[PDB]
């Protein structure tokens, strides 16, 4: 799995591959790992598909109920709910989740939640088995306050390399753009990103 | 404990049970009675893990004696054996199961017939003309297959039982210090003091 | 150690023309030691017949349990339970012990009293229904029984012919299994008469 | 497996069953568990089929070489010790054998040696070996005498195997009888248990437990 | 086991083989792996047979009560949600691997479910020991905008690939078509490419061939009057 | 006894009317890491045989050296080394099969699965398999690893039995092989897009194709797939 | 850890007639849940009117057959082209198997042919070399399905004569080659239905005084 | 095998060894002689793993008999015991060690003194007034500590030995089928046929 | 450990970190992992220090004896000797070695020998625990026929990132330049390469 979230001038973009594997068999080559817990709060999922789906479903429920009572939740609030589930059930869960969202007050924010259940607020975050192969690349190429086009290129190039080297990553590169303008879905096929 | 035998003849049931009690390397006792009277015409012998055997036997004894007082009536051997089986069948799926095997010898006063039941710790019941638990059956069943006859007298049953004990004393590695023999018939339960 | 092969035994069922047959061996043992040669494994509740292989304590327990349940059924419903309905009751009852199961291999056989249609069914230890047209097998010599039934069986056999087929299937399968044998019983079942026959077989 | 052998007035009786199993599966009902080493020596087979077969037919080759070299019949003691010394070399490797070496010579008389894959070698009057050995011992010990007729001794051996064939799940098939005398061994037929059981039950009045 | 699901123009089709196996033995030659959750929601099951049947019955039962409570026809996403949450709770120990399909007022749907509780969406899916043989066929012949006739053909061909090449699958092909605005048609034994040939010999025995000890009439009737 | 380190995935093959086709991708994996992207796993022997190897790459290179050495040795004192006494596919296979079974019998195996594809002197198609256990078998289609599970089903639809071999042309056979390689790229997590293909024909000889790519891939339908069930956006 | 053994499935069957003998075996070869080959010959003509099959782990099976064929060749060289009798071949195979007693050939071996009196003969072996002449034997994966059928239909076990009721047995009348081939075909058809490792094809080798003949029959491919 | 005892008195050494041989569940023999004469005035009893015991005893016997012929002279009990110890000390670091424990009872004709040596399978030698191997010593050493006196006669030694065997028959779980007793003195080795 | 070898226009350059670790304790912070088996044939060592030293010592012996008889060995020959030792003793060795050398006929060549004992001729090679983090970076930034200065920058930047992310890598960056001109040793200290 290769997943990442990157903040930029106008907000935040989430990125992911589409491969799900049972050992070396690709059980699904067109998986959607970018999932929605609120209108402009999404997450990237890595680890167990069952665990991360179960967690994401519970979070979506919690934020839906939060919204009905207290209005739109912050991205920090969403990350805290993810953390509470991941930390308190650390013994029984295998879930590596990146939470990303767009407020108007706080703009683009990214929170990463590794195995332990710890929370880390970062300008950008990478995770999944394939992330190991792009620590060098991402650290050298990331800048703050990039444009939308620059950020798409950064994620596209980064995940392209992660896919190239990691057997557990592959298929299409899905992306989700979160800005004041709204929510935009992007897809990039092998023929496009392999020749980069 | 070790060896417990049973044989049903024409008009009675005979139970033979070893006297030895061994804990590890020493024979702590050589006169132990591995049996409990459940009712005037029903006797149960037992063998298994230390402690569990007596605790189970006395627990069954108490329940049957309670029934007898409540109804002023003695349960049939068949009824007692079924109650015992169910307790063991319940036990085998418990946190800590009773590790006890039993023989139930009784005389049914209604049908005027002796009855012998063999039940293991899993709750496996079978009615038999002759039975045994543990390694005893490996030696004694061949003799009983040959010699047994459904219409033996009690005296003939005791002679056939002596032949079983002699074979056990010859071929078994463990010294079980002889057996206590008890007869169950229409007149009740009695112990053969010389065997 | 393996609960399904401590005591040993087998059951087989077959369909014929306007009839069914169910048969079992009589052995109960403690591994290598043969204990009893009178341990029947076929029971009946009204006109519905149930054969059970596997751990003997569970064979006894389940018989007592299904007698219990079919008796309450009859009091409330005011009619005897049918094979199709009983099959579902066995499945339900086994699956409620999903993660602490009875170590058994049940087999249902009987004729529906209203439609007259012959019916047989088999189960695994946890409830799965195998509703075969031809035959069902169960026990420690199930492989042997599959081989015999698959070669000897033909459809639409008359009751007296079906008896010979099922008897030969059981006997020859049992003789290739160490933990089966020591006698055998065969039930021939028609819409309103049931014949029970004990078979003469080798006692080793 | 149930095999036995015992000394008596008329020499030695050897009796064995015929069953072979792989787990609960009955692999064979027609196994020859007695081996004709020469016209005077017999060997019984219990445990691993191959181990017993291979090393006992090998034993016959060593015995033949002995009498070629020494111009004299090999003693039962020497023949048994060749086999026991051989298996002792393999001790720990996993051989699985329980055997009786039975014979008669002028110097020894009728002799039986129990030889075993742990290296055990025992001379004795009565032996029973195999999974059903305890069942056979019951019948033998209660009915054995030195003063038995060849006819009565043969029946006792046949009956003791039958007892074990019935009760022991890993014994059965048929009974092979041998009688070893001053003038060699004599085969006394294959007796199917499926026919022998009902015959003995009816005539002897035994097995009243079973219905027939 | 080979089970598949294929989307098409105006609905969805699912299919399955009919072999059940305990180890290397075939327990049932004509097993029914297509289960009805509701009239227009069906699912195919792989893995532990008692589990797929039980979990389908339970959810199917609760779906029926839900449909009566809400006065609405049941939805596939409801069946999906109830199945995944149930399976997740049991941490994979309930060995049910399902392909859930159906039509409802929202449209036509196709999902897969695994024992640990993870779900996946797709136009074509396959599960079981013969899923690799079936998926090979699906990946070679699937296209967008399939007709009903083409989808049944593709689905059954995928099951056949399992039947012939996977030892865990065999016998017959069961199909269930669920088209929008129509009744779901359940095609039991849609294909039968494995009929056994006539035997060389008849093994009917002469009457009296088996030895009998005792005979007796069994009393199946109740206690009688008079 | 060892464990395989750098590994190669599926080798696939089939017979057709005038010869045999064999193929394998150019990847050398290091666990989940797709370490080496330029590894040739089809090794020709003469002009009548191609040996396709999967499994441990260090052992493959050892086997490659054995075959190279076999050709050298066969030429020694052999005036008909390029004619009647040239190395046959059957000779090359039996040699490897001998080595594989000997090595498993010393509990020190060559951790590979091998397919020897070629054409004999009399024009007969040769196609046989051998692996680390010394197990051998022949079939109209043969495949290793994931290919066994995914390629064979597809290739068996073209040639289902022996009588289907004369009815299968080289164009139809190559088409089936190339499709199978695409399917393996979709579904095998230890495969690559780049592969090599070899054809051994009784008329046109040995044709060795390098630097082939999987093309005509279907991915467009991915855009419509959203969430894992209930999600709409 | 490396496991030097594997299981290639399959099933074999030998039947001895009055003046003939047959050795049959399916042609399917497998690992786990995959088919390797639908036609991989398993029963082999080894010369001297002897047929052989070593079922189980195919690598060991091929190795053994190869070594026995070799033994026949050297028997001719060393003993003036003398015909290797079936009983002598059997004893020779015992030594080949027991030679690897502590690292066995993981196979069930069966050979068939004619004895020195011209009568049909079948010998059966376990993996470590124990052997026994038999009238009837099935080996391999579906042996447990086939043997009981052969006890019943070849040796007339548990069969008696009508009217007598268990008193008089069914007489052991001899079976022709046409009658045996019928029983072989039915055995494999039945085994194919209930055993996943059996199918594809059936190859029978018949041995008579005239020589070794072959017959092939299709089996279900699922 | 099971129980082997030894006691050195004024003018002799007495060895007692059980007669039973048990393999698993059955007593295959009840008259087994667990001893070998190494030389006219030296006797060795033995107990350990099946096969190893006899193989070792006869191997030692052959070596001592070879020495006797070569030198036309009987080795002292001390010399024989040292040879035996070294063989066992060599054995314990072998591929497959001899799993055998021995008692060596001998009369030294030079010093006119009886001598008893106890050696275990590790090659641990000790000279003693009385000794035992296995679980035997756990019962018998307390009696011997009380009763032994070193100036005892052979008849007194046999009585004290009977008291040891009686205690073993009372408290040990295994039926060892009695003992064969042998005396070693100036006149050689003899067996007490009634014990 | 972070090691790499890169061919360029004028020849080949080897690069390595200087950290040796016993668990988390740095047993040596100034280790020389670039070792000489011949005048212009060097190697990078990763894995067991004992194994790779023992192997390198044996290879140096073999090539010294080769030179005395047959003259200067090729880089391919040196790689073959490494392979023979690593392959034949695969069960008992833990050694990941990169062989690099300069001929006048063949110019710069690089051979990598991973755990199994396989040989791979490449334009450049990376290895060691820290190499995982720079597959993305190195693949994107490597060009053929670079200059000496460009190649030094490529290795310096690459190993800098490997050191940054891998705990088992650290200390100074050692390099060895192999050209027709001769043999040049370079060293780069933390203050220099960390600020990149
Ligand atoms: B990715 O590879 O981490 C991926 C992310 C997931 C949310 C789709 N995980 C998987 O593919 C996991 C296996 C796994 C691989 C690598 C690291 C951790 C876990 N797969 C599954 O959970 C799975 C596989 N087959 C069926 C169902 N679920
Ligand atoms: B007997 O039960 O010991 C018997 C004697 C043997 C010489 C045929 N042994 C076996 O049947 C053994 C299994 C076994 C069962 C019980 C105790 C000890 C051993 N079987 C085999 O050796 C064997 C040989 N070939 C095929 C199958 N089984
Ligand atoms: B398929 O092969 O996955 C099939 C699908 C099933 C739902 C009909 N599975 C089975 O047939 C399973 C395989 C299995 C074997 C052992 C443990 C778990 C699963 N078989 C059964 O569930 C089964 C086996 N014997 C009797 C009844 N059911
Ligand atoms: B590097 O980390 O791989 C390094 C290369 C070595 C040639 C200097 N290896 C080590 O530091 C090894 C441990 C190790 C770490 C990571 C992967 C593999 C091995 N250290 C030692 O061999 C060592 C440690 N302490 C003392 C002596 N040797
Ligand atoms: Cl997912
Ligand atoms: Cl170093
Ligand atoms: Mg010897
Ligand atoms: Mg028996
Ligand atoms: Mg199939
Ligand atoms: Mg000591
Ligand atoms: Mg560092």
């Amino acid at each position: 799995t290769s997943i990442m979230a990157v903040t930029f001038k106008d907000g935040v973009i989430l990125g992911a591959d589409s491969r799900t594997t049972t050992g070396a068999y690709i059980a699904n080559r067109v998986t959607d790992k970018l999932t929605r817990v609120h209108d402009k709060i999404w997450c990237c999922r890595s680890g167990s598909a069952a665990d991360t789906q179960a967690i994401a479903d519970i979070v979506q429920y919690h934020l839906e109920l939060y919204t009905s009572q207290y209005g739109t939740p912050s991205t920090e609030t969403a990350a805290s709910v993810f953390k509470e589930l991941c930390y308190e059930n650390k013994d029984n869960l295998t879930a590596g989740i990146i939470v990303a969202g767009y407020d108007d007050k706080n703009k683009g924010e990214v929170y990463t939640i590794p195995l332990g259940g710890s929370v880390h607020k970062l300008p950008y975050a990478i995770a999944g088995s394939g992330s190991t192969f792009i620590y060098g690349y991402c650290d050298k190429n990331f800048r703050e306050n990039m444009s939308k086009e620059e950020t798409v290129d950064f994620i596209k190039h980064s995940l392209s390399q992660a896919i190239k080297w990691d057997g557990s990553s592959g298929g299409v590169i899905r992306m989700v753009v979160l800005t004041a303008a709204g929510v935009e879905r992007l897809i990039f096929y092998p023929d496009e990103y392999e020749q980069l | 404990m070790d060896i417990i035998l049973g044989i049903r003849v024409q008009d009675s049931v005979i139970l033979a049970s070893s006297k030895a009690v061994t804990r590890g390397i020493s024979v702590l006792k050589d006169s132990d009675d591995k049996t409990r009277q459940l009712s005037p015409h029903t006797l149960m012998s037992f063998a298994g893990e230390a402690g569990d055997t007596v605790q189970f036997a006395e627990y069954i004894q108490a329940n049957i004696q309670l029934y007898s007082i409540r109804e002023d009536y003695e349960l049939s051997p068949q009824a007692v054996s079924s109650f015992v089986r169910q307790e063991l069948a319940k036990s085998i799926r418990s946190r800590r199961p009773y590790q006890v095997n039993v023989l139930i010898g009784g005389y049914d006063k209604k049908k005027n017939k002796p009855e012998l039941y063999q039940i293991d710790y899993l709750g496996t019941k079978v009615e038999l003309p002759y039975g045994a638990h543990g390694y005893s059956g490996f030696y004694t069943f061949s003799l009983l297959d040959h010699h047994y006859r459904p219409d033996m007298t009690t005296e003939e049953g005791l002679d056939l039982l002596k032949l079983c004990v002699q074979e056990l004393e010859k071929r078994m590695p463990m010294d079980f210090k002889g057996v206590i023999v008890k007869i169950v018939d229409k007149d009740g339960i009695r112990q053969v003091d010389d065997f | 150690s393996d609960p399904s092969s401590i005591n040993g035994g087998i059951v087989v069922a077959m369909t014929g023309k306007d009839c069914v047959a169910i048969a079992c061996d009589l052995r109960l043992g403690s591994q290598s030691l043969g204990v009893s040669n009178k341990f029947e494994k076929i029971f009946h509740y009204g006109h519905v017949f149930l054969g059970i292989t596997g751990l003997a304590t569970d064979v006894t327990t389940l018989n007592e349990m299904f007698r219990y349940k079919t008796n309450l059924y009859k009091l409330k419903e005011e009619r005897a339970i049918e094979p199709e309905t009983f099959t579902q009751l066995v499945s339900s009852s086994l699956y409620e012990r999903r993660f602490g199961p009875y170590f058994v291999g049940p087999v249902v056989a009987g004729i529906n009293s209203k439609s007259g249609k012959p019916f047989i069914a088999g189960f695994d230890l946890i409830g799965c229904i195998d509703e075969a047209k031809d035959f069902i097998v169960s026990g420690t010599a199930s492989d042997q029984l599959f081989g015999m039934c698959e070669s000897l069986y033909e459809p639409n056999l008359e009751p007296e012919d079906l008896f010979e087929t099922i008897s030969q299937a059981l006997l020859n399968a049992a003789d290739r299994d160490a933990l089966s044998g020591w006698g055998a019983v065969v039930y021939i079942i028609k819409k309103d008469e049931v014949v029970k026959r004990y078979l003469k077989m080798r006692q080793d | 497996t149930t095999t036995l052998a015992f000394r008596f007035q008329g020499g030695i009786i050897v009796a064995v069953d015929s069953r072979a199993t792989a787990g609960n599966w009955v692999a064979s009902q027609t196994v020859k568990k007695v081996i004709e080493i020469n016209p005077f020596l017999l060997g019984t087979a219990a445990g691993g089929a191959a181990d017993c077969q291979f090393w006992e037919t090998w034993l016959g080759s060593q015995c033949r070489l002995h009498e070629l070299r020494e111009k004299e019949r090999i003693s039962v003691a020497a023949a048994s010790k060749i086999l026991s010394n051989l298996v002792y070399q393999y001790k720990g490797a996993g051989l699985s054998m329980g055997t009786m070496i039975c014979g008669y010579t002028r110097k020894e008389g009728p002799t039986i040696y129990y030889v075993d894959s742990d290296g055990t070698r025992l001379k004795g009057d009565i032996f029973c070996v195999g999974s059903g050995q305890t069942f056979a011992y019951g019948v033998l010990d209660s009915n054995y005498k030195w003063d038995l007729s060849v006819e009565d001794a043969l029946y006792l051996g046949k009956r003791s195997i039958l007892a074990a064939a019935h009760r022991d799940a890993y014994s059965g098939g048929s009974v092979n009888l041998y009688h070893v005398t001053e003038d060699g061994w004599i085969y006394h037929g294959n007796h199917d248990v499926g026919e022998l059981f009902w015959k003995v039950k009816e005539e002897e009045g035994s097995f009243n437990n079973v219905i027939g | 086991t080979t089970i598949v699901g294929v989307k098409f123009n105006n609905g969805v089709v699912i299919a399955a083989d009919t072999r059940s196996t305990q180890g290397p033995i075939v327990a049932d030659k004509n097993c029914a792996k297509l289960h009805r959750i509701s009239p227009k929601i069906w699912c195919a099951g792989a893995g532990t047979a008692a589990d797929t049947e039980a979990v389908t019955q339970l959810i199917g039962s609760n779906i029926e009560l839900h449909s009566l409570y809400t006065s609405r026809e049941p939805r596939v996403v409801s069946a999906l949600q109830m199945l995944k949450q149930h399976l997740f709770k049991y941490q994979g120990h309930i060995g049910a691997y399902l392909i859930v399909a159906g039509v409802d007022p929202t449209g036509s749907h196709l999902f897969s479910i695994h024992a640990h509780g993870s779900t996946d969406v797709g136009y074509y899916l396959s599960l079981g020991s013969g899923s690799l043989a079936a998926m090979a066929v699906l990946e070679s012949h699937w296209k967008q905008d399939l007709t009903k006739e083409e989808a049944i053909k593709l689905a059954s061909d995928a099951i056949q690939a399992g039947i012939w090449n996977d030892l865990g699958s065999g016998s017959n092909v069961d199909v269930c078509v669920m088209e929008i605005g129509k009744d779901a048609e359940y095609l039991r034994n849609y294909l039968t490419p494995n009929v056994r040939e006539e035997k060389q010999k008849s093994y009917k025995f002469p009457r009296g061939t088996t030895a009998v000890l005792k005979e007796s009439i069994v009393n199946i009737c109740d206690i009688q009057e008079e | 006894t060892q464990q395989p380190i750098v590994t190669g995935t599926s080798v696939i093959s089939m017979k057709y009317d005038n010869g045999v086709i064999i193929a394998a991708d150019n990847l050398g994996s290091y666990g989940s890491l797709l370490r080496f992207n330029g590894v040739e796993r089809l090794i020709p022997v003469g002009d009548n045989t191609v040996v396709g190897i999967s499994g441990d790459i260090s052992d493959m290179q050892h086997i490659e050296r054995l075959l190279k050495d076999l050709v050298t040795e066969n030429a020694y004192d052999n005036p008909l080394a390029d004619a009647e006494e040239a190395l046959e596919p059957s000779y090359i296979f039996e040699y490897l099969a001998t080595v594989m079974y000997q090595r498993r019998s010393k509990m020190n195996p060559l951790w590979n699965a091998i397919i020897v594809a070629g054409v004999q002197s009399n024009g007969d198609q040769f196609l046989r398999y051998v692996n680390l256990l010394g197990v051998t078998y022949s079939s109209p289609t043969l495949a290793t690893g994931f290919g066994a599970h995914m390629a064979n089903p597809l290739l068996r639809k073209v040639v289902d039995r022996e009588s289907d071999i004369p009815k299968t042309t080289v164009q139809v056979a190559e088409e089936a092989i190339v499709n199978a390689m695409r399917v393996l790229y979709y579904r095998d997590a230890r495969s690559s897009r780049n592969f090599s293909l070899a054809i051994i024909d009784k008329n046109t000889g040995l044709t060795f194709k390098k630097n082939l790519q999987v093309e005509n891939m279907k991915w467009d339908f991915a855009k419509d797939i959203k969430g894992y069930g209930t999600q709409k956006i | 850890q490396f496991n030097p053994y594997g299981d290639n499935g399959g099933t074999i069957l030998g039947i001895a007639g009055e003046d003939f003998a047959v050795l049959a075996g399916d042609t399917r070869n497998i690992t786990d849940y995959s088919i390797n080959s639908r036609y991989e010959p398993k029963v082999f003509d080894c010369g001297d009117n002897i047929v052989m099959s070593a079922n189980g782990f195919a690598a060991d099976g091929d190795a053994l057959v190869k070594r026995f064929k070799n033994s026949v060749k050297w028997y001719h060289f060393d003993h003036n082209d003398k015909k290797l009798s079936i009983n002598s071949a059997a004893r020779n195979i015992q030594h080949l198997l027991y030679g690897k007693r502590f690292f066995p050939y993981y196979v069930h071996t069966i050979i068939a042919g004619l004895d020195e009196d011209g009568k049909g003969a079948v010998y059966s072996f376990d993996p470590v070399g124990s052997y026994e002449r038999e009238q009837c034997r099935a080996g391999g994966a579906a042996a447990s399905l086939i043997m009981p059928f052969l006890d019943n239909q070849v040796n007339f076990k548990n069969q008696y004569e009508p009217g007598t009721n268990g008193k008089v047995k069914k007489p052991l009348k001899y079976l022709s080659v046409e009658e045996v081939i019928k029983l072989v075909r039915d055995s494999f058809t039945s085994a194919t239905e209930r055993h996943i490792q059996v199918g594809d094809g059936l190859e029978i080798l018949i041995v008579t005084k005239d020589g070794v003949r072959k017959e092939f029959y299709e089996l279900k491919r699922d």
